[PDB]
C-alpha cells in the first residue's frame, strides 16, 4: 500500500486528501486564506504608503481630521460581508462534517495512556494499537536498529518512526465508515488529517465522527489531546483496502 | 531598600510590576530557548531521563548539552512540565502584570488627574499576591509530581482527568498560585474602577478621559467577571484531588467537558484582558507620532467596550472537537467571527490616524506599527479558527500555537515594548539611546517572524502541540523556527542591556514633555519623573 496521509519533508500545505469531508476542508480553507491575506496585503501597504507619503520630511504640517463618515461606512460593512460570506461557504462544509450518515463499518475507538484500542462491533474484532518502539513493542519511544527492523518488518520504513503502530485500523475503500471515540482514563484525541476528522476521546462520553476513504493506502494520525507522559508517542495508522482485501483481514481474525 | 515594597504609590507600584513582570518574563523565554533547542531536531537529544540520576544542579547543566539518541531515553514529563510552565508564567504572572498592574497602576491615575488611588494599601496587597503567586508557580517546578518526578506537566488550562490524576502535590501548588494570581487581578481590578470613577480631575470628564485609561477601565471589568469564574474551576479541581469530590470524574457521574466550559468562560475574556491595554498604549504612540490627534475617538472606546463584551459570549471555540453539538458549534463560530468587526474598526483608525500625519519613526512608533501588521496576522488567523469545520484539521496543531504567539507575543508585547520606549524618560529621568532601540525592533521583528510564521505550515502538515518529539518530515521547519527563537532570545537579551544603560547612564532627561505637543496627555505636563505627590 502506498503511504499517503504523512507529513512531507518542507511542506507548507495540507497533507493530502482522501476523503470528501477532507477534499472540503482543502477547499474552504483556501478560500479563507486567499481572504486574509488579501486583507493583510491591504493593510500592510497602506501601513507602508502612509509611512512613506506622510513622512515628516515629506509632509511637514500634519492634518488634523478625525472623521471620515464615507469611509467609516465603507470599513465597517464590508468586514461584515466578507465574514457572511465566509459563515456562508463555511456553514455547509460544517454540516457535512458534522451530521452522522449510515454506517457500512462500524469501529468503536478507546484511547488509553498509552495506546489505542479498537473494537469492530459488526465483526467481534478487538485489538490495541502501540507505536513501534514503544514499550510494548520493546522500545523507550526512540529510533533504534531495533526499532528500524520493526519498522520495515511492518511494511514501513526510518521515516515513519512516530507515526506506525504495530496494527492498524484496517477498512474498506469507498465505504461510510463511522467511528464512535471514548477515552478510559484522561481524555485523548484521534485524528486522521487525510480525512479531515479529529474528536476527543472523553471519559464517560461516546463521541462519532464518519469518513469515506476515497483511495487506498496508508493514513497516520497522533493522539491530539495532552494526556501525559507519553502523548507524543501513541499515534493511528489506518490502512484503506479494497473491499476482498478487507474481508481477508476479517476472516483472519475470525476464531474458529 | 525596602521602602520600594512597602510603597504604597500607584507609580512606586507600578515599577514594581513592570521590573517584576519582566523578571518572569525573562524566566519564561529561557524556558522557551531550552523547549526550541529540543525542537530544533527530531529524535529526543536534551531532555532524557538519564540526566535525572545526577543532583539538581548537576542535572541541569548536562540537560543543556546534547547527547546521542542512543544514550537519550526520551522524558515526556519533563518537556510537559516546562511548555506547562511557559504559559502558566505568560498568562498569569507576565504580561498582564506588566500591562494593568505595571502601565495601568503608573499611568491611568495620571491619565485622568487622580492625585491618588482609592486603595493604595489594596494595592500594595496586589502586588504582594502576585509574587507569592509566582513564588508558588516557580515552586511546583521542584515539588513531587506526575509520573514519581517533579513539576506538574498538565498544559497551563489543568484540563482533568489528567490534572485531577497527576501525582504528587506540585498540581495545587499550580492551582494556588492561579488563586492569587487571580487574587490580585481581582484587587487591582476594584482599585482601577473605584479610582476611574470617583477620582478624576474636575473637567475630566467621561468623553476626555485618554483612550488607554479606558482600556484600562475596561479591563478592569472583564477581570472581575472572568477570575472568580476561574478561581470556581480550580477549586473543583482541588477538591477532586484531595476532598473526595468527583465534578469531573465519569464514575462518580461527573463530566470532564464540565470543566472545559468553565475554565473557558475564563480563558477567553483571558486573552482580551491581555490585549486591551496594548491597543490603548497603541493610540497614545501613534497620535504622538502621528503628531495627529486619534481618528474616532468615540468608536475607538466603544469598539473596546463591544470587544470586551463579546469576549464573554465565545468560549466555547476552545471546545469545537470536545463534543459540541451542531448547533451550539455554529453559535460559537459565527458569535466569534463578529469580533472581528470592532477590531477592525481599531486597526483601520489607528491607520487613518497616521493618514496625513507627521510621521516620526522613533522607537516607540516602530513598535505601533508592528503592532498593527503583526496583530493583524495573528487575528486572521483566529477567524480561520473559528471556523470550526476548518479548526476540525488544526485544533491542537501548531497553527494555533501560531496564532496565538502573532497575538500575543508579536502583539501585546509589541504593546509592551511601545510603552517601555514611550514612557521610560517619564517613569526614570533617563532616556534610552535610540540607535538601540532601533537595533532591538529589527532583532525582535526578523526572530519573532522567523519562530512563529513557519509554525503555520507545521500545523497545516499536522504537527500537533504539546510534543516533545516529532515525525522527521516536520524537521525543516522546526528547525528554521528554532534558529528564530534563538534571534529573538539575543535581541531580548540586547534590550535588558538597553534597559540597564538607560537607567544607569541615560541621557538625562530634562523636559516634562520630551515628545512633542500631540503627546496631549496628563503625564506630559508633569515633570519627568513626576513629584512623588502629582496634581
Ligand atoms: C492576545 C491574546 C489573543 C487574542 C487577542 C486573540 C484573538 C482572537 N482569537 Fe485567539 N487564542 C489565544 C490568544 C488570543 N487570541 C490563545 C492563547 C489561544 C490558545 C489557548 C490554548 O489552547 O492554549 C487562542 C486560540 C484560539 C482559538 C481556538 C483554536 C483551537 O484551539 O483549535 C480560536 C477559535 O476561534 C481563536 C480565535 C480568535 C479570534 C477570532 C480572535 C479575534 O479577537 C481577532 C480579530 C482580529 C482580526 C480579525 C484582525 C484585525 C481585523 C481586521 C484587519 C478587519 C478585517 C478582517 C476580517 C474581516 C477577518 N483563538
Ligand atoms: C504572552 C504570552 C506568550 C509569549 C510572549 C510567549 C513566548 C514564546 N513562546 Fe509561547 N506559549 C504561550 C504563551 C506565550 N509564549 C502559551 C500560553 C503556550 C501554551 C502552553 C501549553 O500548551 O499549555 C505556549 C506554548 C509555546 C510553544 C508550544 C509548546 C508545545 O506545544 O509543546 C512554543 C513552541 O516553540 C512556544 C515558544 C515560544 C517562544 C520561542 C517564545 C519567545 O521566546 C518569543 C520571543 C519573545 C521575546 C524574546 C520577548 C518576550 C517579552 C516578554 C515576555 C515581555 C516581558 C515583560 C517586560 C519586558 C515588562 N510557546
Ligand atoms: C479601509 C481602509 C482605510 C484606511 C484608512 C486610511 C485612509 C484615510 C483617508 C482619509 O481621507 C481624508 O479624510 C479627510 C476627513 O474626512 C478629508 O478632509 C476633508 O474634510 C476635513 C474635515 O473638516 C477638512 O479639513 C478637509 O479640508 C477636507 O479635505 C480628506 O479630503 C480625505 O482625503
Ligand atoms: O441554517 C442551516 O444551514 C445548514 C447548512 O447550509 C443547513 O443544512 C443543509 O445543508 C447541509 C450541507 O449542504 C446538509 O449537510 C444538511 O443535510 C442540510 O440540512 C440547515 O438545514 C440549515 O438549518
Ligand atoms: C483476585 C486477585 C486480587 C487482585 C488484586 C490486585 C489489584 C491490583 C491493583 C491495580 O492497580 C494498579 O497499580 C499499579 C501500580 O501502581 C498501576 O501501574 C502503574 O504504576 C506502575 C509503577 O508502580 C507503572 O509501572 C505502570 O506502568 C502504571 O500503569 C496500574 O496501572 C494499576 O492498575
Ligand atoms: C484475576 C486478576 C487479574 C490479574 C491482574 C493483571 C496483572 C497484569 C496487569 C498489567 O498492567 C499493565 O501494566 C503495564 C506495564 O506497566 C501498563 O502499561 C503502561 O506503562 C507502560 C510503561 O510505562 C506504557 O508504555 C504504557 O503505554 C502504559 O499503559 C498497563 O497500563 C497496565 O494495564
Ligand atoms: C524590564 C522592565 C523594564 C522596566 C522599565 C521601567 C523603568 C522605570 C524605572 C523608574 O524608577 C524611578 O527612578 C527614579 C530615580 O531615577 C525614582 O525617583 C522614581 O521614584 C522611580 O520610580
Ligand atoms: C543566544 C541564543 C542561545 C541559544 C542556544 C542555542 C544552542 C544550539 C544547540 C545546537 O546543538 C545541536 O543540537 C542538535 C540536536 O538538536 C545536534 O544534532 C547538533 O549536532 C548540535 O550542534
Ligand atoms: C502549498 C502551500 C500552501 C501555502 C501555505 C501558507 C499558509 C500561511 C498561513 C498564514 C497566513 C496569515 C495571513
Ligand atoms: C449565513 C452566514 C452567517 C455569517 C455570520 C457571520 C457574522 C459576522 C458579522
Ligand atoms: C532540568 C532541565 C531544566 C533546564 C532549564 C532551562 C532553562
Ligand atoms: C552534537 C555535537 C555538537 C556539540 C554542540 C553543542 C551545542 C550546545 C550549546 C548549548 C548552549 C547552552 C545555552
Ligand atoms: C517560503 C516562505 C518562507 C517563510 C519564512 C518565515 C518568514
Ligand atoms: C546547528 C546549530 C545552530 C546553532 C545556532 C546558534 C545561534
Ligand atoms: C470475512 C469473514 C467474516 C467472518 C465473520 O463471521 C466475523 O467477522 C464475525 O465474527
Ligand atoms: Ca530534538
Ligand atoms: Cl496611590
Ligand atoms: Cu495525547
Ligand atoms: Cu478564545
Ligand atoms: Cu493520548
Ligand atoms: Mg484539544
Ligand atoms: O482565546
Amino acid at each position: 500500500l502506498e503511504i499517503i496521509g504523512r507529513p512531507q519533508p518542507g511542506g507548507t500545505g495540507f497533507q493530502p486528501s482522501a476523503s470528501p469531508v477532507a477534499t472540503q476542508i482543502h477547499w474552504l480553507d483556501g478560500f479563507i486564506l486567499v481572504i486574509i491575506a488579501a486583507i493583510t496585503i491591504f493593510v500592510t501597504l497602506l501601513i507602508l504608503y502612509a509611512v512613506w507619503r506622510f513622512h515628516e520630511k515629506r509632509n511637514k504640517v500634519p492634518a488634523r481630521f478625525t472623521h471620515n463618515s464615507p469611509l467609516e461606512i465603507a470599513w465597517t460593512i464590508v468586514p461584515i460581508v466578507i465574514l457572511v460570506a465566509i459563515g456562508a461557504f463555511s456553514l455547509p462544509v460544517l454540516f457535512n462534517q458534522q451530521e452522522i450518515p449510515e454506517a457500512d463499518v462500524t469501529v468503536k475507538v478507546t484511547g488509553y495512556q498509552w495506546y489505542w484500542g479498537y473494537e469492530y462491533p459488526d465483526e467481534e474484532i478487538s485489538f490495541e494499537s502501540y507505536m513501534i518502539g514503544s514499550p510494548a513493542t520493546g522500545g523507550d519511544n526512540r529510533m533504534s536498529p531495533e526499532v528500524e527492523q520493526q519498522l520495515i518488518e511492518a511494511g514501513y520504513s526510518r521515516d515513519e518512526f512516530l507515526l506506525a503502530t504495530d496494527t492498524a485500523m484496517v477498512v474498506p475503500v469507498n465505504k461510510t465508515v463511522v467511528v464512535q471515540v471514548t477515552g478510559a482514563d484522561v481524555i485523548h484525541s484521534w485524528t486522521v488529517p487525510a480525512f479531515g476528522v479529529k474528536q476527543d476521546a472523553v471519559p464517560g462520553r461516546l463521541a462519532q465522527l464518519w469518513f469515506r476513504a476515497e483511495r487506498e493506502g496508508i493514513f497516520f494520525g497522533q493522539c491530539s489531546e495532552l494526556c501525559g507522559i507519553s502523548h507524543a508517542y501513541m499515534p493511528i495508522t489506518v490502512k484503506v483496502v479494497s473491499e476482498e482485501a478487507y474481508a481477508a483481514w476479517l476472516e483472519q481474525h475470525h476464531h474458529h | 531598600f525596602t521602602r520600594w515594597f512597602m510603597s504604597t504609590n500607584h507609580k512606586d507600584i507600578g515599577v514594581l510590576y513592570l521590573f517584576t513582570g519582566g523578571l518572569v518574563g525573562l524566566i519564561s523565554v529561557a524556558f522557551t530557548v531550552y523547549m526550541r533547542m529540543e525542537l530544533m531536531a527530531p529524535g529526543v537529544q536534551f531532555m532524557c531521563a538519564e540526566h535525572l540520576e545526577s543532583g539538581l544542579v548537576k542535572g541541569f547543566f548536562q540537560s543543556l548539552w546534547p547527547s546521542a539518541v542512543e544514550n537519550c531515553t526520551p522524558n515526556g514529563h519533563l518537556w510537559n512540565v516546562m511548555i506547562t510552565g511557559h504559559g502558566i508564567l505568560m498568562m498569569f504572572f507576565v504580561v498582564i502584570p506588566a500591562l494593568f498592574g505595571g502601565f495601568g497602576n503608573y499611568f491611568m491615575p495620571l491619565h485622568i488627574g487622580a492625585p491618588a488611588m482609592a486603595f493604595p494599601r489594596m494595592n500594595n496587597l496586589s502586588y504582594w499576591l502576585y509574587v507569592a503567586g509566582t513564588s508558588l508557580a516557580v515552586a511546583s517546578l521542584f515539588a513531587p509530581g506526575g509520573n514519581g518526578q517533579l513539576g506538574s506537566g498538565i498544559g497551563w488550562v489543568l484540563y482533568p482527568p489528567l490534572s485531577t490524576s497527576e501525582s504528587g502535590y506540585s498540581t495545587d501548588l499550580a492551582i494556588f498560585a492561579v488563586h492569587l494570581s487571580g487574587a490580585s487581578s481581582i484587587l487591582g481590578a476594584i482599585n482601577m474602577i473605584t479610582t476611574f470613577l470617583n477620582m478624576r480631575a474636575p473637567g475630566m470628564t467621561m468623553h476626555k478621559v485618554p483612550l488607554f485609561a479606558w482600556s484600562i477601565f475596561v479591563t478592569a471589568w472583564l477581570i472581575l467577571l472572568a477570575l472568580p469564574v476561574l478561581a470556581g474551576a480550580i477549586t473543583m479541581l482541588l477538591t477532586d484531588r484531595n476532598f473526595g469530590t468527583t465534578f469531573f470524574q465519569p464514575s462518580g457521574g461527573g463530566d470532564p467537558v464540565l470543566y472545559q466550559h468553565i475554565l473557558w468562560f475564563f480563558g477567553h475574556p483571558e486573552v482580551y484582558i491581555i490585549v486591551l491595554p496594548a491597543f490603548g498604549i497603541v493610540s497614545h504612540v501613534i497620535a504622538t507620532f502621528a503628531k495627529k490627534p486619534i481618528f474616532g475617538y468615540l468608536p475607538m472606546v466603544y469598539a473596546m467596550v463591544a470587544i470586551g463584551v463579546l469576549g464573554f459570549v465565545v468560549w466555547a471555540h476552545h471546545m469545537y472537537t470536545a463534543g459540541l453539538s451542531l448547533t451550539q458549534q455554529s453559535y460559537f463560530m459565527m458569535a466569534t467571527m463578529v469580533i472581528a468587526v470592532p477590531t477592525g474598526i481599531k486597526i483601520f483608525s489607528w491607520i487613518a490616524t497616521m493618514w496625513g500625519g507627521s510621521i516620526e519613526l522613533k522607537t516607540p512608533m516602530l513598535w505601533a506599527l508592528g503592532f498593527l501588521f503583526l496583530f493583524t496576522v495573528g487575528g486572521v488567523t483566529g477567524i480561520v479558527l473559528s471556523q470550526a469545520s476548518v479548526d476540525r484539521y488544526y485544533h491542537d496543531t501548531y497553527y494555533v500555537v501560531a496564532h496565538f504567539h502573532y497575538v500575543m507575543s508579536l502583539g501585546a508585547v509589541f504593546g509592551i515594548f511601545a510603552g517601555i520606549y514611550f514612557w521610560i524618560g517619564k517613569m526614570s529621568g533617563r532616556q534610552y539611546p535610540e540607535w538601540a532601540g532601533k537595533l532591538h525592533f529589527w532583532m525582535m521583528f526578523v526572530g519573532a517572524n522567523l519562530t512563529f510564521f513557519p509554525q503555520h505550515f507545521l500545523g497545516r502538515q499536522g504537527m500537533p502541540r504539546r510534543y516533545i518529539d516529532y515525525p522527521e518530515a516536520f524537521a525543516t521547519w522546526n528547525f528554521v523556527s528554532s534558529l528564530g527563537a534563538f534571534l529573538s532570545f539575543a535581541s531580548f537579551l540586547f534590550f535588558l542591556g538597553v534597559i540597564f544603560y538607560t537607567l544607569t547612564r541615560g541621557a538625562r532627561v530634562t523636559a516634562n514633555n520630551y515628545w512633542n505637543e500631540h503627546a496631549d496627555t496628563l503625564e506630559w505636563t508633569l515633570t519627568s519623573p513626576p513629584p512623588e505627590h502629582t496634581f
